[PDB]
């Protein structure tokens, strides 16, 4: 991924849109727990693995089981995915996060419900939204520059 | 020498990171480098991409009917995304993506160019009682 | 000159060995890497009163899956090309047994060849080209995404899948450069995959009419 | 005046109003332009 | 079965929903609640919503010309 990621972007920046923030989420979840950051944690890697791999598989934005339906759902969530894996790897959330086992059920609890309503609604006029979002900033456009 | 219609070419170095030469170094760090591009003023892409010594993957024009002629279709979609990017985000603003995407793509959708115009409207698979909402209603309502 | 004759000439020799090979023909490895000096020794050092006559040019190649369908490739001599002049070559086709071909134009052809080709619809398809559209490959450049052309036991897995037509896609004309490049006739879909800032990988259809 | 009539319909297409398909999903990615905000990758800027 | 449909109740038949069954407790239609002291009829139809017993059936549309029916009970309230 981080070799896919440099053909992606060539130039170079690190600024992406997503959805549902994710150090905020570490941030609150240190919080409701009291997470003191001084002694050894109990959280053992191998179920951040597959807690992370579970959570990835209940993230469908196309969902069918054969193929050409089951690519277009790996090419859609492709960047999430990506972001996810490095943020919530097994040596940064035991070295810097340091989050119990009661504090990751309700993180990875969370990342789902708050990325399955980001989906779009169906019905929302979707092309008069974008005709008028583009033609209020032509009016901030200086006129001979 | 040269080719007819390009009249001035100037030439300099950018400083910013937009027109540099980003490489990826061998201990996998991004590093940007000076380096010379040329501007003209004219327009005929075909010839001056064939010539030696000019790079034919990055050179490319501000005109669009000229790249739709000379590369295609998916060239032009691109191409005016980012035009529309640049002239946009030129005084500090910012727009999401989802409508840049949207109208680029809802413009070229027929293949070809149809300008947003009168006779560029005037031209889809769409019902009669559209088309008499636009100052020619009587004539198109005769014909249908 | 000849040195700018003998550089185009191999230019234009290379950009092709890689548009049949696009196109999933059989071409030897080091024939894409053909660098100037070889091919200066190999066809000749010049072609003005020289061995490259812009014929020992040709090439015919085979496809992979079969060895019996062949393209063939021809360079005319005359600038602007007449209409026997086509027809000794759909003779050269008649006698080898070959139906794809394509000529090399050198800067022009005349109307009434413009009719000699679209006549023979069923059977020796030819293909018209330009000898300045081939000094480049426009596949390699930075704005065009990447096209691969679908089989036409997928295009029927898409119309079922998204429960589709096959009126309701998006549309691309047979006249666009990439519509040539990959000797695409209408009725086809060709796949096209770009990667995006938001999700990071995108794939879109075009249907060819 | 445009594009008036194009809107999302109930299977994740953005279709035109004769049904024409537009794009495969809304933006791409086929979420609202709405619950989403800034973040960083942290994994390509990095040596190696 | 083959819903291929979202289990969410959208933005926007969340909105209709409450129009309609306030209309109806307007003209005298029985309510299926327990309300106390209420009198507004859009207030009690607001309330019917968040105990999911509205009598209510959507008809979604799909764009190819079939359609599904889902009972506002096996939706998933957005608010």
């Amino acid at each position: 991924d981080r070799e896919v990621l440099r053909v992606i972007f060539p130039t170079g920046d690190s600024k992406v849109v997503l959805p549902c923030n994710l150090l905020r989420m570490i941030w609150n979840a240190q919080k409701i727990f009291h997470i003191n950051p001084r002694l050894p944690s109990d959280l053992h890697p191998i179920k951040v693995v597959e807690g992370v791999k579970e959570l990835s598989k209940k993230l469908v934005i196309v969902n069918g089981d054969d193929p050409l339906s089951r690519q277009a759902q790996e090419n859609a969530t492709l960047l999430f995915n990506i972001h996810l894996r490095s943020t919530l790897c097994s040596r940064r959330m035991a070295e810097e996060f340091r989050l119990s086992g009661e504090a990751f059920d309700w993180l990875l609890g969370e990342i789902e419900s708050k990325f399955n309503q980001a989906i779009a609604h169906p019905g929302e006029m979707v092309g008069a939204l974008a005709a008028q979002s583009l033609g209020e900033p032509a009016t901030q456009m200086t006129l001979n520059t | 020498q040269g080719i007819e219609q390009i009249s001035k070419v100037y030439m300099h170095l950018p400083q910013t990171d937009n027109k540099k030469k980003i490489i990826i170094t061998e201990d996998g760090e991004f590093k940007a480098l000076q380096e010379w591009i040329l501007e003209t003023d004219g327009v005929s892409l075909m010839r001056v991409l064939s010539e030696k010594d000019v790079d034919p993957v990055r050179t490319t024009s501000n005109d669009i009917v000229e790249i739709f002629t000379v590369l295609g279709i998916e060239a032009v979609r691109k191409a005016l995304e980012r035009e529309l990017y640049h002239v946009i985000s030129f005084d500090g603003s910012y727009v999401n993506y989802r409508h840049l995407a949207l109208l680029c793509d809802t413009m070229t959708c027929r293949g070809h160019l149809m300008a947003i115009t009168r006779h560029g409207v005037n031209r889809q698979d769409t019902g009669p009682l559209m088309k008499c909402s636009f100052e020619e209603t009587v004539d198109v309502l005769m014909e249908a | 000159d000849d040195e700018e004759e003998t550089y185009r000439l191999w230019k234009i020799r290379k950009t092709i060995m890689q548009l049949c090979h696009d196109r999933g023909y059989l071409v030897t490895q080091d024939e894409l890497d053909q660098t100037l000096e070889e091919f200066k020794a190999q066809f000749g050092d010049k072609p003005s009163e020289g061995r490259p006559r812009r014929t020992d040019l040709t090439v015919l190649v085979a496809h992979n899956d079969d060895p019996t369908d062949q393209m063939f490739v021809f360079f005319p001599e005359e600038p602007k090309v007449g209409i026997k002049t086509i027809k000794v070559y759909c003779q050269r086709m008649q006698e080898e047994n070959i139906t794809r071909a394509l000529i090399v134009v050198q800067q022009g052809m005349t109307p009434s060849a413009k009719q000699s080709l679209v006549d023979m619809a069923p059977k020796y398809i030819l293909e018209q080209f330009l000898q300045q559209e081939l000094l480049i490959n426009i596949t390699e450049h930075e704005l065009v995404p990447e096209h691969v052309v679908m089989t036409k036991e997928e295009v029927t897995e898409l119309l079922a899948r998204y429960k589709l037509r096959e009126n309701q896609l998006p549309r691309i004309q047979a006249g666009d450069p990439v519509a040539r490049y990959f000797g695409i006739k209408r009725g086809q879909v060709v796949k096209i995959i770009r990667p995006s800032e938001t999700a990071g990988r995108y794939i879109t259809y075009r249907l060819v009419q | 005046k445009s594009m008036e009539s194009v809107m999302v319909k109930y299977d994740a297409t953005v279709r035109n109003s004769i049904n024409q398909v537009v794009q495969l999903r809304y933006g791409e990615d086929g979420l609202a332009g709405e619950s989403v905000e800034f973040q960083n990758l942290a994994t390509l800027k990095p040596s190696n | 079965q083959k819903r291929i449909t979202t289990p969410y109740m959208t933005k926007y038949e969340r909105a209709r929903v409450l129009g309609t069954r306030a209309l109806q407790i307007a003209m005298c239609a029985p309510v299926m609640v327990e309300l106390e002291g209420e009198t507004d009829p859009l207030l009690i139809a607001m309330k019917e919503l968040k105990a999911r017993k509205i009598p209510i059936i959507i008809r979604r549309y799909l764009p190819d010309g079939s359609y599904e029916d889902w009972g506002v009970d096996e939706l998933i309230i957005s608010d």
